[PDB]
């Protein structure tokens, strides 16, 4: 048997179909957000579009089996995929960082603890100030954080989304920001027509018959009202940080948006650009990779 | 082969958070091999790198249309940025093979450390 390089690799991650994914340990609400997604859509495929497909244009089922499979194709991308983890140090690597550590420190006055351990950079005329990491043994590079859960350091870290059991960097928040996106239209979607398809049915029927034909509009009715309130204030509040360039761990520290309000460094000082670079730009691929062959 | 030292070209941030490696020369890099080619291989490197993530209409195209296709499309093709990683690593052996193994240096991949630094190896 081969020794891939995923059973070896240090962290708190999980890997299934061999190897071919990453999402962490504490996958327990994953598997309510499929069980609820799956179920809600399937009881509105199977009591709603049925009926406004019949009476109605055929493109209502059509259209939201559209917005289905793309929330669906980008949650699992969301999920399944690697969130820009940076590789540990290597021995020597981290020796010798470390030896260039002490060797500027100098000495340092006894029984009160060396000074944090602070890089400090030039971007776009701005001081950036980079921070070690007594774990991966490295300085974070500017963007990155440590994820406390996961143990590893992901690249342009957002947060430990456990609701698509994965944390959120670099390489997935485009499809994290989309599959958001997409849940946001499709349970306005729904909701839309299911309330369409209860009036249309009731003014035919009458309410209480509707009712006891299907509960599952109400259940339907119940899911999506809370899944809305929700997630739209969700989307919100990405939308506005998808487009300033800056990521939630940011946001909460209050760096960009406080007493301050200096520039970040790595915005470009407009909107469309913003979005373009974060959402449509180019993504490195996976620097650690999973499915290579140890010795 | 024995090793003498390790030296690690840092990365650069300066213009933005691109892969851009810095372009100092080291001092244990001095008598060993002559700091022209080891500033164009630099260059090199921060060309290509500035190739991967150059920004504008191809770029923006080719996520278009993938987001066209629910970015399943990315389970057949591969993107930009290999294919330019693979002109890379190319790149980098064929520079090694030629001028770099003669003088007893050794330059590896930038995508096998991270993406972090160059792990330039002094032999003896
Ligand atoms: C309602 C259902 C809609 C289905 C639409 C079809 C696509 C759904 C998503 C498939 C999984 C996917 O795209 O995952 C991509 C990531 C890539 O990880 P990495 O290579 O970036 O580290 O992880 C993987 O590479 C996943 C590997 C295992 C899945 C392989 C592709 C399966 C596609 C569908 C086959 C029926
Ligand atoms: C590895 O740990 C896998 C466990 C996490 C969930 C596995 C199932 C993922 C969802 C696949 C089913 C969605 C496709 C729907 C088809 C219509
Ligand atoms: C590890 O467990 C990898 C799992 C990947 C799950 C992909 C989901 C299957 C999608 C089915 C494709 C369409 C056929 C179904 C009827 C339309
Ligand atoms: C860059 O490559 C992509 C830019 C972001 C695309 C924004 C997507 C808007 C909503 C997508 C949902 C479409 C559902 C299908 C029916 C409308
Ligand atoms: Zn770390
Ligand atoms: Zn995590």
């Amino acid at each position: 048997k081969v020794t891939r390089k995923w059973e070896k690799l240090p962290g708190r991650n999980t890997f299934c179909c061999d190897g071919r994914v990453m999402m962490a340990r504490q996958k327990g609400i994953f598997y309510l957000t499929l069980f609820l997604i799956l179920g809600t859509c399937t009881l509105f495929f199977a009591f709603e579009c049925r009926y406004l497909a019949v009476q109605l244009s055929p493109a209502i089922p059509v259209f939201a089996a559209m917005l289905f499979l793309f929330s669906m194709a980008t949650l699992l991308r969301t999920s399944f995929s690697d969130p820009g983890v940076i590789p540990r140090a290597l021995p020597d690597e981290a020796a010798f960082i470390e030896m260039e550590i002490e060797a500027t420190n100098g000495a340092v006055p006894q029984g009160q603890r060396p000074p944090p351990r602070i890089k400090n950079f030039q971007i776009n005329n701005q001081i950036v100030k980079l921070k070690y990491c007594y774990t991966c043994k490295i300085f974070r590079p500017p963007r990155a954080s440590h994820c406390s859960i996961c143990d590893n350091c992901v690249e342009r870290f957002d947060h430990h989304c456990p609701w698509v059991g994965n944390c959120v960097g670099k390489r997935n928040y485009r499809y994290f920001y989309l599959f958001i996106l997409s849940l946001s239209l499709l349970t306005i979607y729904v909701f839309a027509f299911n309330i369409v398809y209860v009036a249309l049915k009731s003014l035919k029927i009458g309410f209480l018959e509707t009712l006891k034909e299907t509960p599952g509009t109400v259940l339907e009715v119940l899911i999506c009202f809370f899944t809305l309130w929700s997630v739209v204030g969700l989307t919100g509040f990405h939308t506005f940080l998808v487009a300033l360039n800056q990521t939630t761990n940011e946001d909460i520290k209050g760096s960009w948006t406080g007493k301050n309000r200096v520039q970040n460094p790595y915005s470009h000082g407009n909107i469309v650009k913003n979005c373009c670079e974060v959402l449509c730009g180019p993504l490195p691929p996976s620097v650690l990779d999973r499915r290579g062959i140890l010795p | 082969a024995p090793v003498s030292g390790k030296v690690f070209i840092q990365r650069d941030y300066s213009s933005g958070t691109r892969c851009q490696f810095q372009t100092k020369f080291p001092a244990e890099l001095e008598n060993r091999i002559d700091r022209q080619q080891f500033e164009e291989t630099v260059r090199t490197l921060n060309n290509l790198y500035a190739e991967a993530e150059k920004l504008g209409g191809q770029s923006y195209l080719e996520g278009c249309l993938a987001c066209l296709t629910a970015y399943t499309i990315f389970l057949c093709m591969e993107t930009h940025y290999e294919k330019v990683l693979k002109k890379v690593s190319k790149y980098i052996q064929e520079q090694n093979e030629k001028i770099y193994a003669p003088q007893g240096l050794l330059l590896t991949d930038p995508i096998e450390r991270g993406l972090r630094v160059i792990e330039i190896t002094i032999y003896e």
